[PDB]
């Protein structure tokens, strides 16, 4: 039985939230706020990643070479990540040290310089990042996957952005975007390790009291969304290896149907030739695939929104004859967790998942990690009891009845990259969403 | 000059982004009546020639034979039926 999360509030509406460890030495703190990519339009698409770079390039006080020097004596490192729905800026520290970096990052967060020269300098380096994201398979597969899936809607954008608008944002742009989105009610510093509640909660009313609240202020982790069924194909012959993904419309955090998505997302599972244990998986695909050299990998996912989902798979293959039976058997079982999957598959899948939602907080930073993205999507942290009674509220009925609305017969989003000539065009991908034989 | 799928025997492709929208999600008959009118017009009117110059000529060639055999087989054409047989 971990420590309880403690968590209070200040006056602007900012939530400090904090896991202390008293058997660790270092410290995560950092701030997640409820904003991301989607919070721009088409014009300014790319802001939150510009700003992020920016963020480290000098602030009123400190300069660049200043900042450099500020965190090296700290002794810890500082990171940040911006996605689609949510912006991170910690600090990894000593237990001592944690004063020091509450004020390092109130400082890059409120007082910024984001000075022209900077905004030129970057504009360069963003640049060359468009060219060489190229080359992240997975993250060009999962980026053409929002597109077509959310076409022309928000979540479709890329988070850096096309080139036209990296070469047109301004400092103006830049300090309007975080004046409006980067408010206390959207904000919530985040403590997990060698941190005292009481001293964290003291040093936010030193350093994030002059926040502005928002003028209407929403609860933490409110968002339509209209999933259009679509295929991307990126052939290119020269790739040895394949990597597709497939996906229909999933859950959002807050849908009833959370846990269910993960049950069956659990089902099938995922694999990896290169680990040894995965060709003994129960997993009825992962069996198929590992007898018959299908792919190389294949991972299920179920990505949550806060008003939307995607729920799929990404396989990686380099059997561009056999690209067919992987697809196809893929499909067949998912179409099994509308026709075939009993009391067997899903106590299994439940006994896997009660581990495997505690197993993952194994260091501070995933424990800050885990605070701060359940504050930011649910508005609280939930208890691994009220976690366990919610999967085991899961019943073979639930996935079944899951999967006969969100899977069977339905338009998927599918997405090719690499030697795909052996992919079938989409009607005959999407009339294995269901079978005939039931 | 065919393989099967996977090595169809395609020179290797690169750089062509395909994109497309499922059937369910589609409109099967947008656009129709525009095609339906317009499209069928230009296609129409762009082979029109190939059609009608040789049906023409048939046509009037059969009309010209049919028409005289007709006249040789009457009273009139009694004399130039002599001379044609």
């Amino acid at each position: 039985v971990s420590p309880k999360t403690r968590t209070s509030n200040l006056k602007n509406g900012l939530t400090i939230a904090s896991e202390s460890n008293p058997l660790v030495q270092t410290a995560t703190v950092g701030v997640w706020i409820d904003a991301g990519s989607r919070n721009e339009n088409a014009y300014n698409n790319g802001t939150a990643h510009f700003f992020e770079h920016l963020a480290f390039k000098g602030t009123d006080k400190r300069s660049q070479h200043q900042l450099e020097l500020d965190i090296e004596n700290m002794g810890g490192h500082l990171n940040a990540y911006t996605s689609r729905e949510s912006t991170v800026y910690y600090a990894k520290s000593f237990k001592d040290d944690v004063p020091k970096s509450v004020e390092i990052l109130a400082d890059i967060l409120q007082h910024s310089k984001l000075a022209e020269s900077a905004i030129d300098r970057e504009r360069e380096v963003i640049t060359r990042e468009l060219e060489e994201v190229n080359k992240q398979y997975e993250e060009v597969v999962f980026d053409h996957l929002h597109a077509t899936a959310f076409m022309n809607q928000p979540l479709g954008r890329t988070i850096l952005g096309p080139r036209e608008n990296i070469q047109t944002i301004t400092n103006t742009e830049l300090r309007k975007f975080i004046t409006e989105n980067y408010t206390a009610d959207r904000m919530v510093l985040v403590g997990a390790g060698a941190v005292d509640h009481d001293a964290l909660v003291e040093l936010a009313e030193k350093y994030f009291s002059h926040l502005p609240s928002s003028q209407s202020p929403v609860p933490l982790g409110t968002p339509i969304p209209n999933f259009v069924g679509s295929e991307v194909r990126l052939r290119d012959d020269t790739m040895p290896v394949a990597h597709i993904a497939i996906a229909v419309e999933g859950v959002s955090w807050t849908s009833e149907d959370y846990y269910t998505a993960l049950v069956a997302q659990a089902i099938i599972g995922n694999y990896d030739r290169a680990v040894g244990t995965s060709r003994h998986q129960g997993s009825r695909l992962s069996n198929i695939v590992s007898e018959n050299n299908l792919a190389n990998s294949f991972q299920s996912f179920s990505t949550s929104y806060s008003d939307t989902g995607l729920w799929g798979i990404y396989l990686t293959s380099e059997n561009t004859t056999q690209i067919d039976d992987l697809v196809h058997f893929t499909l067949k079982e998912w179409n099994r967790l509308s026709t075939s999957v009993s009391n067997l598959q899903v106590e299994r899948a439940k006994s896997q998942l009660k581990a495997g939602l505690l197993l993952s907080l194994d260091g501070t930073t995933y424990v800050a990690e885990d605070i701060g993205r359940q504050l930011t999507t649910l508005g609280r942290r939930v208890t691994p009891a009220e976690v366990e009674a919610k999967l085991e509220a899961v019943t073979e009925h639930d996935v079944r009845a899951w999967a006969q609305k969100t899977l069977y017969d339905k338009d998927i989003a599918l997405v090719g990259l690499g030697p795909i000539e052996g992919l079938y065009d989409y009607n005959r991908i999407r009339n294995d969403m269901s079978m005939m034989r039931w | 000059y065919m393989g099967w799928w996977g090595h169809m025997g395609s020179p290797p492709q690169k750089g062509i982004a395909g994109y497309t929208i499922s059937p369910f999600a589609a409109r099967p008959f947008a656009g129709v009546v525009h095609a339906a009118i317009f499209n069928t017009f230009r296609r129409t009117k762009n082979q029109a020639l190939f059609v009608i110059l040789p049906v023409s000529f048939f046509y009037y060639v059969w009309t010209q034979a049919s028409e005289k055999n007709e006249w040789l087989y009457t009273k009139a054409g009694r004399h130039e039926l002599a001379k044609a047989l």
